[PDB]
RNA sequence: AACUGCGAAUGGCUCAUUAAAUCAGUUAUGGUUCCUUUGGUCGCUCGCCACUUGGAUAACUGUGGUAAUUCUAGA
RNA sequence: CGAUCGCACGCCCCCCGUGGCGGCGACGACCCAUUCGAACGUCUGCCCUAUCAACUUUCGAUGGUAGUCGCCGUGCCUACCAUGGUGACCACGGGUGACGGGGAAUCAGGGUUCGAUUCCGGAGAGGGAGCCUGAGAAACGGCUACCACAUCCAAGGAAGGCAGCA
RNA sequence: CGUCGCUACUACCGAUUGGAUGGUUUAGUGAGGCCCUCGGAUCGGCCCCGCCGGGGUGCCCUGGCGGAGCGCUG
RNA sequence: CAUAGCGACGUCGCUUUUUGAUCCUUCGAUGUCGGCUCUUCCUAUCAUUGUGAAGCAGAAUUCACCAAGCGUUGGAUUGUU
RNA sequence: CAUGGUAAUCCUGCUCAGUACGAGAGGAACCGCAGGUUCAGACAUUUGGUGUAUGUGCUUGGCUGAGGAGCCAAUGGGGCGA
RNA sequence: UCUGGGUCGGGGUUUCGUACGUAGCAGAGCAGCUCCCUCGCUGCGAUCUAUUGAAAGUCAGCCCUCGACACAAGGGUUUGU
């Protein structure tokens, strides 16, 4: 109930089983049974032993799209606001771009008459 | 252990102090960006799909 | 506090062990051990956190031929440490310290044993890590 | 404030190393590289956005972790 | 083979009337030249020592062929070849209380000592080694690892380099 | 002039398989970086195409959720 | 300050872990040093338990009593004791 | 249960306590706690040792025509091992 | 006996480490076929990959079977207040 280890194996370590490697440059290993620590002492490539965890995974063997996009309100608009300018299809968008295209025309010229 | 829980669609997120192990050894040895059915957690998140995002150590 | 437990021993009288401090020497040659009554016919052995009589056979001309106190701080014989982990280290090492138990070096190079550490606060302190 | 660009390869200190090595004069790069400055060149090409295309990240709001740092995570 | 940014603001209206033109720049760029340079080369020149006479040549030493690598030329490195290369005109080896020079002291002339030190060039940032970025660094008031020092800790970790001015 | 005797000083030989410190290397181990060959924890686009959808006219201009195409790519 | 602790000059003993003295047993033979191993016993107690005394303030030490339950070690040199 | 044997031993650290005592230097003790040493009686969950389970791989020489399967080398050697 | 306990078999555990065979445009390469093929096909080849955490052993002093098979109310010597 301890923390549980994993070896040289990759195997789990429960408590009271095994042994533990302290080696001088600082590293520690823990190992299951002598098995698996003759074959870490012994420089044996973890990956090349077939009982291995390392090696059941290197080899493969036994072994989506979301996009969702929410609207919300921001600070200077509310929800309901954003919603009523968004959905102005009805022709109020034309009625907003052809009081804008008499304005410009009318402003324009009305300035180059402000000018003689 | 405290829990950063956060909903991206209304912000509002907020730490919560559990103590009971049980309920959170139904996230223990999960990777992050899993997603794990909170029902472990009380009564009150049913219906509840959560992913793990971090977290920091004991030393931070 | 609490005092601490038995632990086998692994390093009897006549072990030469590495020397793990900056004092010059490069090995300890265990001459006896302290707190030792003895038996007849058995070697008093040491192991981590365990203060000893030692004398450098290699190093410093001026550590040479004398008998300094020394704490094994790694030991190479697994002991079990009372929640089931038998811990051994990849050598036997020890630093040179005085009777009262402050180290005559400076630094430590390499894992203290932890038996070895909560015994000895100022070999803690200088402890590079603990294993 | 932060992103971006530049600079931070200069200056200053010291003389340990160094005996055809460094260095001094002289000569070559037709054996090379070169920010920046300046001057050239930028329609020389036939080939349902151009009245201008996309995504994230900063700064910021908010939740923190760590005895601790010009430490940083999630949203 | 510019999807960039400011400065005053104007011209044409036939096709009309809403669009086409416009000046001063700034930023930018593949390539060329120049500038600042850098790098490696050519010739000539160095202190004491033979109680240093033969060195180099496995692991490249000398040269050829063909490549790899580098910004490029070259044994820089690789493979296959040839056995060369340097020395009493002092090689090679050792020492230097040697950074090199412009210079300084002394002065008939010739010379003899000193040049760490403000100018030029070189090297180094406690010792080595390896690199990210950038045009330019094997950079250290950048990083990575080992070694020697040394800092704070709740011992779980974190952080260093005054031969810069004090 | 030399031996001998006394006192200081300076070197020399000398067992100690003496000691210490630079520097150059054979061999073994070998941290770390770089390159190459992998690897693919993750993060996106396309195929969306179960649904309400639709318009030149069930033959979708599509507005969002949603299944998931369990395939093709970065 | 004789007697906390010592004890001269003298004197009384004990022990048989020293060494002598003697020659009783063994010469038709009792295997003659030391070490190693192992058990037990003695106390004239080194430590530990309980005590008394001091020139016993504490600490340490010394003397003495009941007391042999338990313990009394690892090595260099030497054949050594 | 007559009778016989008989067994436990010692130390250290924490606290008491920088306390009592002492001018100072120094410097205790009882209760309590945590552990050791020597000894004793067991035991094998764990770590280690053994290993001819001659268990399972590896391997030298040779031998069965070869593959396969094996065997001999007084336990051929060696790795791991219930 | 509500049977019994054996012997095989099965399962579990566990030990070692991935069996023979077959397949592969895997393989340092080499030797034969070139109307052939426009990059191939016939042999040799340690080794590699898949089948395959496979193969083999496992109570003889391991655990559980209720599967198969036979066998088991039998033998001999004694014993009385
Ligand atoms: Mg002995
Ligand atoms: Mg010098
Ligand atoms: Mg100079
Ligand atoms: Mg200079
Ligand atoms: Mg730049
Ligand atoms: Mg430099
Ligand atoms: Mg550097
Ligand atoms: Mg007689
Ligand atoms: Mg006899
Ligand atoms: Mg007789
Ligand atoms: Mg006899
Ligand atoms: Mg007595
Ligand atoms: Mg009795
Ligand atoms: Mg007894
Ligand atoms: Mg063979
Ligand atoms: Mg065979
Ligand atoms: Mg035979
Ligand atoms: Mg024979
Ligand atoms: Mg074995
Ligand atoms: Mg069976």
């Amino acid at each position: 109930m301890k923390v549980e280890l994993c070896s040289f194996s990759g195997y789990k370590i429960y408590p009271g089983h095994g042994r533990r490697y302290a080696r001088t440059d600082g590293k520690v290993f823990q190992f299951l049974n002598a098995k698996c620590e003759s074959a870490f002492l012994s420089k044996r490539n973890p990956r090349q032993i077939n009982w291995t965890v390392l090696y059941r995974r290197k080899h493969k063997k036994g072994q989506t799209r979301r996009a969702v996009k929410f609207q919300r309100a921001i600070t200077g608009a509310s929800l309901a606001d954003i919603m009523a300018k968004r959905n102005q299809k009805p022709e109020v968008r034309k009625a907003q771009r052809e009081q804008a295209i008499r304005a410009a025309k009318e402003a324009k010229k009305a300035k180059q008459a402000s000018k003689k | 252990m405290k829990l950063n829980i956060s909903f991206p669609a209304t912000g509002c997120q907020k730490l919560i102090e559990v103590d009971d192990e049980r309920k959170l050894r139904t996230f223990y040895e999960k990777r992050m960006a899993t997603e794990v059915a909170a029902d472990a957690l009380g009564e009150e998140w049913k219906g509840y799909v959560v992913r793990i995002s971090g977290g920091n150590d004991k030393q931070g | 506090s609490g005092a601490k437990f038995r632990i086998s021993l692994g390093l009897p009288v006549g072990a030469v062990i590495n020397c793990a401090d900056n004092t010059g020497a490069k090995n300890l040659y265990i001459i006896s051990v302290k707190g030792i009554k003895g038996r007849l016919n058995r070697l008093p052995a040491a192991g981590v956190g365990d203060m000893v009589m030692a004398t450098v056979k290699k190093g410093k001309p001026e550590l040479r031929k004398k008998v300094h106190p020394a704490v094994v701080i790694r030991q190479r014989k697994s002991y079990r440490r009372k929640d089931g982990v038998f811990l051994y280290f990849e050598d036997n090492a020890g630093v040179i310290v005085n009777n009262k138990g402050e180290m005559k070096g400076s630094a430590i190079t390499g894992p203290v044993a932890k038996e070895c550490a909560d015994l000895w606060p100022r070999i803690a302190s200088n402890a590079g890590s603990i294993a």
